[PDB]
RNA sequence: CUUCUAGUGAGAAAACAACUGCCCGUACCGUAAACCGACACAGGUAGUCGAGGAGAGUAUCCUAAGGUGAGCGAGCGAACU
RNA sequence: GUAUGAGUAGCGAAAGACAGGUGAGAAUCCUGUCCACCGUAUGACUAAGGUUUCCUGGGGAAGGCUCGUCCGCCCAGGGUUAGUCGGGACCUAAGCCGAGGCCGAUAGGCGUAGGCGAUGGACAACAGGUUGAUAUUCCUGUACCAGUUGUUUGUUUGA
RNA sequence: AGCUGUAAGUAAGCUAUGAUCCAGAGAUUUCCGAAUGGGGGAACCCAAUAUCUUUUAUAGGAUAUUACUUUUCAGUGAAUACAUAGCUGAUUAGAGGUAGACGCAGAGAACUGAAACAUCUUAGUACCUGCAGGAAGAGAAAGAAAAUUCGAUUCCCUGAGUAGCGGCGAGCGAAACGGGAAGAGCCCAAACCAACAAGCUUGCUUGUUGGGGUUGUAGGACUCCGAUAUGGUAGUCUGUUAGUAUAGUUGAAGGAUUUGGAAAAUUCCGCUAAAGAGGGUGAAAGCCCCGUAGACGAAAUGCUGACAACACCUAGGAGGAUCCUGAGUACGGCGGAACACGAGAAAUUCCGUCGGAAUCCGCGGGGACCAUCCCGCAAGGCUAAAUACUCCCUAGUGACCGAU
């Protein structure tokens, strides 16, 4: 889906812009990700089997995969991402300077 | 896994058949009164049925 | 095919009675004879058999969600010992 | 009587024409006898024309 | 079913014992609120059983065994139907 | 889709009353007592037909011409047991189908041998007990019908 | 790199030793149904014969085979002797459905128009039945014409609402010439000659196989010499490659600012284009995501070309003594129909019924009929394309709809 589940990831657009962390969940044929930290959201449950007391809850929810940008673990900036011809091992071959993802 | 049905003869071909229905039966008299922890069993043992009879089928042409 | 033949046990309070008086219930195949579940019940436990009884079961018309329709058929045979026990739980 | 073993004549349709021009329907049939014949050894009773005969 | 022959055609009669015997139906309503009448409808629905007194009787009135009080009520006690 | 007629006609033959229960709530559900109705039927059993409506535990939004704590309604579980009863592995009536056959623009119509087809023929088990729901089917006692195994003379035919 | 459909919910699990998912080829495939061992109220019931199984045994379970017709071959076979009806067995094919379409046949209305209604129209339409094919049907002149001709069939334009037909009313309605799409031609019968069998006329009459031979400028047989080579195919589940349908791969270029919950909007300053088609993203994006222009790819199976083999087919010149060239046929009388043509002065083409030729010194046609001239050679078979239709699969399109 160019992102995937263990995953350093930038916010572009909607409210946690700027933001950073590693992608908790990817949801394919959706198109969506859980980000840690980045859409918490306030529910209310009552009582059942996880938390016989049921108080409000924040968990993230997920965002769109295009609200998001990969980062090089060895240098920190954001890249858009290309394939390149390795040891047959196709992987992300970043863009900004060719190094691996 | 046929890469180990690959591994025997005909005989005792028929021999394992005959253990993985009697398993078949044994699993499905748990399932009625109350036990069977693990119930994806018994989707693996129609499986390895079905794998042991296609087998035989293309070796005796 | 013998091994395909009984199916599973009834266990139900009219059923729990029968266990008393040495008689066990299963839900057996249709297509099956007194004689042929006689011949499959003497081979899987090595019991002697007395009289088999056999019955059949209509379906039941459901509806669960604005779309209806029936539950299986079912086959039940009661199958009575001389002097033996089989042990289900 | 429907037809014959060696040409074909069958019944077919005609007209009727009544000297005011008023058609009807009509039945026109061929003149088919029933005779034995030596087809292939066995003398068999068939139905022929009479034109076939003459 | 019972006889008579024609008939491929070792030697089966009857004592005890112990064994074998398949498939389909089987609930419940059924002079009815469960069937036929669009209805929890004053209509219709084959057959058997169907008690006592008084009586020719399965008529008539009152009852036995059994069943039932019927799915809108409380008042008033005019005209009219 | 909504008015008017209008809170009007009607609420589909018939005897109830009181005490006490349950419950948020009772003319209408439960239990009792007395009263009243049918009784060649409004009682008991069964063939069609229906097809789960049958039993147990819960429910009260709609159905029930009012009400409802109730129900042939709704939700969850459960119930139908046969050598001998009724049908097949037996017989045939009316009628139907019909190898060959005979007829006929087509399609097809008829019919022989031989079959299907009960409303009729033939054909071996009874009395009592038991469940919340099945009983000539389960159980008890005592039977009967058709077979199978074992221990108790020339297929000419007088076996 | 996640996954166990809709489908939440929980429980058990699977996957980096490659899941799930996608394309090609396989395996399994209960019961009913043409339904086909016999029966039947479809999805049920009841068997026969062999082999195998359960049981001490009977009862029980499994697997194969078993309809009818035709068309080929043996056995058996008879009213009636020889043998033909028949019967048993082995072999060969059918049978049913549909794409509510398109084609060719059989049979075949009515309301309606004529301002009524009979001829006529609606209309050989609708409906029904048979047979098909991927297209069918027609097709290689017994033709179209009129001097100076042209050459198989089909389809389109035009001729033309003409020439005609018609209670001459309502109305029906051509063709050839001229311009185009596509183009292609072939095989038998007969005479005669051999091999075989019967009639052994031991005359050569009946036949079976092979050869020869296919036409109007008449052609062939037959006799005479030449040649014994050369032009083609509408052919095969034979090889060699080339492409192609069915999965995929890669694919340029943006940040800050203002208003908002959120920008793709506003304002600044940049970049990219063989890519500014389209869809998604918290509002309107060339530069965020999927794509697009361009470049690349197939283990397997199926299609279409090309070139190879293999299979088939194809010769001149002369002669004019004799033989051949499709018979109950062409044609005629009577009754019906088809031709635009309603019996008309009615040629041409069919069906039923009866009568019934000629043989190259011949036979048919040029719209009654005759004479003369001109064009053809029936009574045997097959054939691509150019034209019709869309149940279905792929890719798209619309001054087409937008929940009566």
């Amino acid at each position: 889906m160019f992102v995937k589940k263990g995953d350093k990831v930038k916010v572009i657009t909607g409210k946690d812009k700027n933001k950073e962390g590693v992608v908790l969940a990817a949801f394919p044929k959706q198109d969506k990700v859980i980000v840690e930290g980045v859409n918490v959201v306030k529910k209310h449950q009552k009582p059942n089997q996880a938390a016989p007391q049921g108080g409000i809850l924040e968990v993230e929810a997920p965002i769109h995969v295009s609200n998001v940008m990969v980062i090089d673990p060895s240098n920190g900036e954001a890249t858009k991402v290309a394939f390149k011809e390795v040891d047959g091992k196709k992987v992300r071959v970043s863009k900004k300077t060719g190094e691996v993802l | 896994k046929v890469k180990e049905i690959r591994e025997l003869t005909t005989a005792e071909m028929l021999d394992k058949e005959k253990q993985l229905k009697e398993e078949l039966f044994n699993l499905r008299f748990q399932l009625a009164t109350g036990q069977l922890e693990n119930t994806a069993r018994i989707k693996e043992v129609r499986q390895s049925i079905a794998r042991i009879k296609t087998v035989l089928r293309e070796q005796a042409n | 095919e013998l091994l395909d033949v009984i199916k599973r046990p009834v266990i139900t309070e009219k059923s729990m009675l029968a266990m008393d008086e040495k008689k066990y219930t299963f839900e057996v195949d249709t297509r099956a004879n007194k004689t042929l579940v006689k011949q499959a019940v003497e081979s899987a436990f090595d019991v002697k058999v007395a009289n088999v009884n056999i019955l059949n079961v209509r379906p039941k018309f459901k509806r669960m969600g604005k779309y209806a329709g029936y539950t299986k058929k079912r086959r039940k045979a009661i199958v009575t010992l001389t002097e033996d026990s089989k042990e289900i739980q | 009587a429907k037809v014959c073993y060696f040409t074909g004549r069958k019944t077919s349709s005609g007209n009727n024409r009544s000297h005011a021009m008023n058609s009807t329907k009509r039945t026109v049939k061929p003149n088919l006898q029933k005779v034995r014949v030596l087809i292939d050894g066995k003398p068999k009773k068939v139905w022929v024309s009479a034109r076939a005969l003459k």
